[PDB]
DNA sequence: AAAAAAAAA
């Protein structure tokens, strides 16, 4: 028996949808672990029936057909137990490695959920340490090149962008860009993109 | 570049710049002979044309540069010779009296076009919305074509001689998958 | 054929009839009274992921301990309706995996006659695919929303592909 | 010109490769020949086709047929007239019977894919192509013969002239006018005399079909098409009847386009050509494995128990309801004498009850298992035109009767809700039906007698809002006495407050509701349909796929599925006729000896109706285990389900 | 006289393949995604055809019925071209396109609609109260002789033709054809009939009725009871078969129908609205959003708005395997002291609905609400016509002073409300009837 | 000929 398991898959691709429709990583869903746990249980009491089959059928009263047919019954409901569940996490790190390599590898906790509590907590130490890979990856001999930046082709050079949130004067090369609340720059292309990802510029 | 399935086929920008990336031909206003001044010293383009250039004369440059120079008044594109109404109306003529075979064209075809137009108004011999009006022609046309010989979908192969780079891109991701999914059918089959 | 793919994974989950062609005592008991063995000839619906195996194994005279009967899905109802018209025929009633399903069916029984029939279903469904997919708006009659309530849910990925396309292709077009 | 011969060559070359049809057309000829002369039923020159065979041959023909048939079925059966001229071995035939020269016209079955509609769904571009209509049958017209060719005889001439007419409506191809006149002038002025019997006549009937109520938009009212169909299958089915019509849907009459027009809004005429007609019933044949079955469960010491349980099983309690239900549906047998005249034959069954106790939903199970009944309602019904009404017909332009509610359900059975709310007077269409199974109209000088031997169920819900236990069982019914005297049995419902049978209703009414359909998720509503793939449609014993009926497992006793219940009592009504014998009589007359003269409260009074209603209820039980003698067995358990209906436990 | 033809219809393919704005022939490639779904028609507004050049606009107002066919021609010319292709000289399954138009001109009342509105372009609004079944009409006709025994075809138009006098050149008669039924093209029309608004009846009148046809594609696309907004022509139509002298009975020409409901009630959505009703669907507190929208002007009851909405939500409606129906409506019965504004919830309640209808209990009767069963004068024949309770199928109903209602009359509404479904036996009529609401 | 609304007994 393994029909608890597929309320797990179909679960998952509504995710998938929510991947597609927004192509955006966003509010990504709350863990379901408790059916997964659930089923941890359950296939625990397989495991040790099994464990208990083989008792018998070594003793020599048990008929080696039904302890056969018995085993691959089994083994056939930890096989498709265990592939739901990996379908499930595949899934789960690919959203989250998407998700991580395109935030500069800090994982914004300034702005995307707030908590990131709908995750588990091994989630919670495989994004970070990913984000340790990240920040690693970019230190070695590609520092003059920023691999979390934009990947749409520079098309122009001068641009004009308008300001969404206020705060001080920031320091540039040769310049100073002072964050006027509403206000609307003629600035260059190439120095701006960081403030734009960020959220604080608009009108691209 | 994952962002889902973005990693399979180019986006139209891509194109673009794609695209761009080729030589083409300029009038310049200024001129900028060296005194017998800073050096161009590029390293993806050959600076002797460059800085070795005179007003009033045909030099190749890279697009990109030419729209950068055109953005000032440092520049003079000249437009190429498919993009006139009597060069358009013998190919025009050509895709009509020839209902199997597409007709010649470069593969930067209606892309140097939709750039030409946004950017290089000016300059043109010949009214703007006549030639905008024969390209949706050409389009028309050709997209009545590759609609025509869609129908034959072989496991084998296929062939398409004169197809742009925006209709093949347009058209990847469903020609391909289909001929993927026959191609696993047969070979499931045997 | 992926491990991780989930639409496989939901494929393998459909039920098929099937036979117990050698009796084994004892069983039955995740279906009825556990000390109640199954007889001969006892049919049950069994899902595919034990049906592709357990009708393999053979186990041992080395019949194997159940026999898979032909399932009602392919039947030649179906194959007579998929022949007179195809285009207007709605697959998604019959099954949501119908494809899937048939390419597994196909791979563990050779039959030369379904691999012609089903290739010509999806060839020519893929010409109105292209051609809805090809009418971008500038709001729509029922035909369209028809056609496209009748797909399989292995079509709907192409269709969002080709639309996304076409989508993109205008968008920067006229600007 | 010459496609004619080569259409008429294609066809005799798909007929000689499947040589089925030539079987089918040496059998119909030797079985008639053999009705000829030997010491009254004749097989029609008609032949069905299955054009799926027809496409795995030719598509190009296939779909000619499918497409345009005014091309292609007439030089079809012309090629099936020839073959049928070539096959057959007369060599002394009559004389009168010769010139019949019957087409041998064609019928069809099998895949129709985009062709098979709804009366709502055919429109303009949908003309003169073959088509499938599936519908319900409202209205009939009268069978007139009409002429097609005339023989004519001179005295002089001694040489038998033949002129042949063809209608707009005869042929599928229009062809130049001809009127009615009879030629009486030769062209040498020989006078000529009309020839009765030789000339040739055929049936004429008008039916008009309209699409099933059920399926059909929000706010909108069912919608009807006419279909004509002529010479054979002229009197099939009847009004009230669910048909799958195979025929021709074609435009004619000028409709206005000449001068008689009065204002430009005018629109022509359609009409379908019928060709063949089949019963849907949403089939009812039994097969050597399905007797295996109906014999071997029949063996069984607890088949009433099994088969009442079977009986809507999301309805808790009312087993005895059920019990009865099942013994009303396949009722006693009906006796008639000589000298005794009628005695009725079937059961009827009387609910009263407190709102909310399943009694209408238990009636709709009733209406949907049974196989023929009608739905009535007591508000919405008029008693005179519940049993026959006059209405003047539009072609002959004289008046004829229709039949009424109850008389479509001859032999059936009929459900009427709101039994106590229907207005008086109507209620003596009742009084005037169960007392006799018979209905007499005479109005506007019509004069008939007709037969209606329904069985009637009612549900009715007692005069003050809630039953009364402690008050008079009279006095909370509306009905007269009169009247429920005649039914056999009385039920009486109340929803006694009970915490523990509260839980237990409240668990199971909670279970019905979480339920899914097959292969379909929770998150998006139902959604309609198509049809089935087949216009038309249709190792052994070894399978019991739905012969053991448990679907699935929830309680140690067995569960049969409804359609095998169905056929079970299809079986039933008409294999087996059983007879009582005297050890079952004992037990009658004691047992009705006895309940009379108890002498304690009951709910009704009893008389010598009940002990008819005992010997009915024990044939019926007699009829339920396949037995062709009564048991005491069938006395006492019909005693026991007496005494609980009337007195209770 | 065919010179003028041709120059109209230039001019009309000129602005059909030469009207642009920034980049886009909008037009052409709204007939590319029509021949590609098999909807042969074309929209046309009237500021785009003002703004191109005056004269076609001024030509089109002046006589309308002969100029539209020119303009439905050229539309198939520009298709046949811009769809297939010549290959150096077939199907060609194309007929006559349709031609649909939208207009933000002044609306007319109905009884303002008078002499001098004959053959000119109106639009009006009004409420349908009974559609007519489709009817069948000829559009090209194979006519056959039956002397000299030829073939002819005919075309006819749909705006604003007999047999031919004499044969086509032995000694025949004045017409000797007959029409040829096969081979022939057909298309549908439909009849719709317009009542008044009740808030612009006039003072101490009655409401009037219009009678209104519409072919192809635009049959089939309204249903009683639905406000809409109607763009034809109104012109006239004499009536031999039917007073007065010379009279002539007028009618409306169907050009173009906006309708409120958009025919949604399968999803007709595009994307824009469909993420908008996802993101207000993602509001955390949509409920009390929803109950405070709920008659903003009535102050004070809020128990009374929840159960509004969660009547207007409705239940899931269930089926079983067995056969038996689970009803998928609540139903709420206010029932309480007078001035508490029970009549005002109900007249809302009744405007937000998609279909609702609003009536007395005491001006109703049992055979006004569920079906009457009428009978056509002319014919003499039986037929059902729909009441009040099938006209709210899908939808609410507003009942109000049901007290006063009658005993013989409330007691009909039992079944009608436990199980959606009305059961009549009248003339030999034996129909069930569904009304869910 | 049969259904449905209105005033008076
Ligand atoms: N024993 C039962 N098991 C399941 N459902 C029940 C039972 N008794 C009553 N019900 C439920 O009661 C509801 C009332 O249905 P319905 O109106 O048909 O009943 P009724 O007793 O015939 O009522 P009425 O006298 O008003 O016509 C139904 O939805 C039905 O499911
Ligand atoms: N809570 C309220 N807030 C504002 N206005 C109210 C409120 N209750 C009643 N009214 C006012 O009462 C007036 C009359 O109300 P209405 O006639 O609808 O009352 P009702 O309770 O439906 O009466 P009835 O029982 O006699 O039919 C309206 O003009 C309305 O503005
Ligand atoms: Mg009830
Ligand atoms: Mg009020
Ligand atoms: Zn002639």
């Amino acid at each position: 028996y393994g029909d608890l398991g597929n309320k797990l898959v179909l679960e998952a691709k509504r995710t998938k949808q929510l991947y597609a429709r927004s192509n955006q990583d966003v509010n990504l869903p709350m863990y379901h672990e408790d059916i997964i746990r659930n089923i941890l249980k359950e296939v625990s009491n397989l495991r040790k029936n099994t464990e208990y089959l083989k008792e018998q059928q070594q003793l020599g009263m048990l008929d080696d057909k039904v302890a056969k047919c018995q085993y691959f019954v089994t083994l056939l409901c930890m096989e498709r137990n265990k592939r739901c569940l990996l379908a499930y996490q595949r899934l789960r790190t690919d959203i989250l490695d998407s998700m991580a390599w395109n935030n500069n590898g800090l994982d914004l906790m300034s702005s995307s959920q707030q908590d990131t509590n709908n995750l588990s907590h091994q989630e919670q130490e495989y994004l970070k340490e990913y984000c340790d890979l990240i920040t690693d990856l970019k230190s070695g001999d590609l520092v003059d090149i920023d691999l979390s930046g934009s990947l749409v082709p520079p098309s122009d050079v001068f641009i004009d962008v308008r300001v969404l949130k206020d705060a001080g004067e920031i320091q540039t090369e040769y310049g100073v860009f002072n964050l006027i609340k509403d206000s609307q720059f003629f600035v260059r292309q190439s120095d701006v993109e960081r403030l734009i990802q960020q959220g604080y510029l608009q009108k691209i | 570049s994952l962002p889902a399935h973005l990693q399979q086929t180019f986006s139209p920008e891509e194109i673009q710049f794609i695209v761009e990336n080729e030589p083409i031909k300029i009038f310049p206003r200024i001129t900028t002979r060296q005194k017998i001044h800073t050096r161009w010293q590029l390293i993806t383009t050959d600076d002797k044309a460059l800085n070795n250039m005179v007003a009033m004369r045909s030099t190749e440059v890279v697009l990109w540069i030419a729209l950068l120079l055109k953005q000032q008044s440092k520049c003079s594109i000249v437009a190429p010779q498919w993009l006139t109404t009597k060069e358009l109306d013998r190919k025009i003529q050509y895709e009509k009296t020839h209902p199997d075979r597409f007709s010649e064209l470069p593969w930067n075809w209606l892309v140097l076009a939709r750039i030409l137009f946004n950017k290089a108004k000016d300059d043109f011999h010949d009214p703007i919305h006549e030639l905008r009006g024969k390209i949706q022609d050409l389009r028309e046309i050709r997209q009545i074509k590759v609609l025509k010989g869609l129908k034959y979908l072989n496991e084998s192969h296929l062939q398409l001689d004169n197809l742009s780079l925006l209709e093949i891109n347009e058209l990847r991701p469903f020609i391909t998958e289909i001929m993927d999914k026959l191609r696993e059918i047969h070979t499931a089959s045997l | 054929m992926g491990y991780y793919d989930i639409d496989d994974v939901l494929a393998d989950g459909t039920e098929f009839p099937c036979k117990f062609q050698y009796d084994i005592p004892g069983l039955g008991y995740l279906e009825n009274n556990p000390g109640r063995p199954i007889t001969k000839n006892t049919k049950l619906s069994l899902p595919l992921w034990l049906a592709r195996i357990l009708a393999i194994v053979g186990g041992d005279e080395p019949v194997p301990f159940v026999e898979l009967l032909p399932p009602d899905m392919f039947s030649t109802k179906v194959m007579n309706a998929i022949k007179t018209d195809p285009v207007a025929l709605d697959l998604h009633s019959i099954n949501s995996h119908f494809f899937s399903l048939a390419i597994k069916w196909i791979m563990l029984f050779s039959e030369k006659e379904l691999a012609n029939v089903v290739s010509e279903l999806l060839l020519q469904r893929a010409q109105e695919l292209n051609h809805h997919a090809s009418s971008l708006s500038i709001n729509t009659n029922i035909a369209t929303s028809t056609f496209l309530l009748k797909l399989e849910e292995m079509e709907k990925e192409i269709y969002k592909k080709s639309h996304e396309s076409y989508k993109d292709t205008k968008r920067w077009m006229f600007k | 010109d010459a496609v004619f011969g080569d259409r008429v060559r294609r066809f005799q070359e798909f007929l000689d490769t499947f040589t089925s049809y030539r079987d089918s057309v040496r059998s119909i000829q030797v079985y008639n020949s053999n009705n000829a002369a030997n010491y009254l039923n004749i097989l029609p020159h008609r032949i069905i086709i299955s054009l799926d065979d027809l496409r795995e041959f030719d598509r190009s023909f296939w779909s000619g047929i499918l497409v345009e048939p005014a091309y292609f079925i007439p030089p079809a059966e012309k090629a099936l007239t020839d073959l049928a001229d070539s096959m057959d071995d007369v060599p002394h035939p009559n004389a009168s019977a010769v010139s019949s020269r019957h087409p041998w016209k064609l019928s069809f079955k099998g895949s129709f894919g985009a062709h098979a509609l709804s009366p709502r769904t055919l429109t303009a571009q949908h003309l003169n192509k073959l088509v499938s209509v599936e519908g319900i049958v409202t209205k009939t017209s009268l069978v007139r013969p009409k002429l097609i060719r005339s023989v004519h005889y001179a005295a002089k001439t001694g040489r038998f002239h033949y002129r042949d007419y063809t209608d707009a409506t005869t042929t599928l191809t229009t062809r130049i006018p001809t009127p009615a006149i009879y030629p009486t002038e030769d062209t040498e002025g020989n006078k000529l005399t009309t020839e009765y019997g030789y000339s040739t006549f055929i049936d004429h009937q008008r039916i008009t079909v309209q699409e099933m109520p059920e399926m059909a938009p929000a706010g909108q009212l069912p919608r009807s098409i006419d279909v004509i169909l002529d010479d054979d299958l002229v009197d099939k089915t009847k009004p009230g009847d669910r048909v799958n019509v195979v025929g021709v849907f074609k435009s004619l009459g000028a409709g206005g386009m000449n001068q008689s027009n009065s204002n430009t809004l005018i629109g022509f005429k359609t009409l379908i050509l019928g060709n063949t007609v089949y019963p849907l019933h949403a089939r009812q044949m039994l097969t050597d494995f399905d007797i295996r079955n109906i014999n071997k469960l029949s063996k069984k010491k607890d088949i009433f128990d099994i088969l009442s349980q079977s009986l809507a099983p999301s309805i808790y309690g009312h087993d005895h309801i059920k019990k009865a239900i099942l013994l009303m549906l396949m009722g006693g047998v009906e006796k008639n004498l000589e000298n005794g005249s009628h005695l009725r034959g079937d059961i009827n069954i009387l609910m009263v009850g407190d709102p909310s106790t399943a009694k209408s939903q238990l009636l709709r199970f009733v209406l949907n298992t049974a196989s023929l009944a009608i739905a009535t309602t007591g508000r919405g019904s008029s008693g005179v035109g519940l049993t026959a009404a006059v209405t003047t017909d539009r072609e002959t332009g004289e008046r004829r009767l229709e039949a009424g509610a109850m008389v479509l359900a001859d032999r059936g059975v009929v459900c009427i809700d709101e039994f106590d709310k229907m207005t008086d007077v109507d209620r003596v269409a009742i009084h005037e039906v169960m007392e006799q199974q018979t209905v007499t109209i005479a109005k506007a000088g019509i004069h008939t007698t007709l037969n209606a031997r329904c069985s009637v169920i009612a549900a009715a819900n007692p005069v003050f809002g809630q039953y009364d236990v402690n008050r008079d069982p009279h006095q909370n019914i509306a009905l007269p006495d009169s009247l429920l005297s005649r039914f056999d049995l009385l039920f009486v419902v109340t929803d006694d407050i009970n915490e523990i049978r509260d839980r237990s209703i409240s668990e199971h009414v909670l279970r019905t509701h979480r339920y899914l359909p097959p292969g379909y998720l929770e998150g998006e509503p139902v959604r309609e349909r198509l049809n089935l793939s087949l216009a038309v449609g249709e190792q052994a014993g070894a399978k019991l796929a739905k012969n053991k009926g448990n679907y699935n497992g929830t309680e140690i006793p067995k569960l049969v599925t409804i359609p095998f219940l169905r056929k079970y009592v299809q079986y039933a009504k008409e294999r087996v006729i059983p007879q009582l014998t005297q050890e079952a009589i004992n037990v009658i007359v004691k047992n009705y000896t006895d309940l009379r003269n108890d002498d304690n409260t009951k709910k009704s009074p009893i008389t010598a109706r009940t002990l008819e209603t005992l010997i009915r209820l024990a044939t019926a039980h007699a009829k339920v285990r396949l037995s062709k003698t009564v048991n005491k067995v069938d006395a006492k358990v019909a005693a026991n389900l007496l005494r609980f209906a009337l007195l209770g436990e | 006289n065919d010179d003028d033809n041709t120059e109209i219809i230039k001019s009309f393919k000129n602005f059909i393949l030469e009207f642009r704005l920034d980049s886009q022939f909008i037009y052409r490639d709204q007939l590319r995604n029509n021949i590609l779904v098999k909807n042969y028609s074309l929209t046309v507004n009237m500021e785009h055809l003002i703004g191109y050049n005056e004269d076609i606009y001024k030509k089109l107002s002046d006589e309308p019925s002969d100029i539209i066919p020119l303009f439905e021609t050229a539309i198939t010319q520009v298709a046949k071209r811009i769809s297939i292709l010549s290959r150096a000289q077939l199907l060609n399954s194309l007929p006559t396109f349709q031609l649909i138009l939208n207009s933000n001109a002044n609306q007319i009342p109905l009884r303002d609609l008078d002499s001098e509105h004959v053959s000119k372009i109106v639009r009006l609004s009004g409420i349908i109260i009974s559609t007519s079944v489709l009817s069948s009409r000829a559009t090209y006709l194979s006519i056959m002789c039956r002397n000299c025994r030829h073939t002819t075809s005919i075309t006819i138009n749909n705006f604003n033709v007999s047999l031919p006098r004499s044969c086509l050149s032995k000694n025949c008669g004045p017409d000797p054809y007959i029409i040829i039924h096969e081979s022939s093209k057909f298309i549908d029309q439909q009849f719709l009939k317009l009542q008044e608004i009740p808030e612009l009846v006039p003072v101490g009148e009655m409401p009037r009725n219009l009678t209104m046809t519409c072919d192809r594609y635009l049959t089939n696309k309204v249903i009683p009871g639905t406000r809409v907004t109607i763009v034809g022509i109104y012109s006239i139509y004499n009536s031999k078969n039917g007073s007065g002298v010379a009279i002539r009975t007028p009618y409306i020409k169907i050009l173009g129908i906006q309708s409120d409901v958009e025919t949604s009630s399968v999803t007709m959505f595009t994307e824009e609205e469909e993420e908008e009703f996802l993101q207000l669907s993602r509001n955390p507190k949509l409920y009390e959003i929803l109950t405070n929208s709920i008659a903003p002007s009535i102050f004070g009851n809020e128990d009374i708005k929840k159960a509004i909405v969660c009547l207007l939500m409705g239940g899931s409606k269930k089926i079983l395997p067995d056969g038996m129906r689970l009803r998928g409506d609540i139903n709420v019965l206010l029932l309480g002291d007078p001035g508490t504004a029970k009549s005002q919830l109900l007249k809302f309640v009744e405007k937000v609905s998609p279909i609702a209808v609003y009536t007395s209990g005491k001006g109703s009767s049992a055979a006004g609400l569920t079906a009457s069963v009428q009978r056509d004068p002319m014919t003499r024949e039986f037929y059902l016509e729909g009441g009040a309770m099938v006209l709210a199928d899908g939808g609410v109903v507003c009942i109000d002073e049901f007290d006063k209602m009658r005993d013989e009359d409330r007691v009909a509404i039992h079944e009608a409300m436990e199980q959606q479904t009305i059961s009549i036996a009248k003339a030999g009529i034996t129909t069930v009837l569904n009304s869910r609401t």
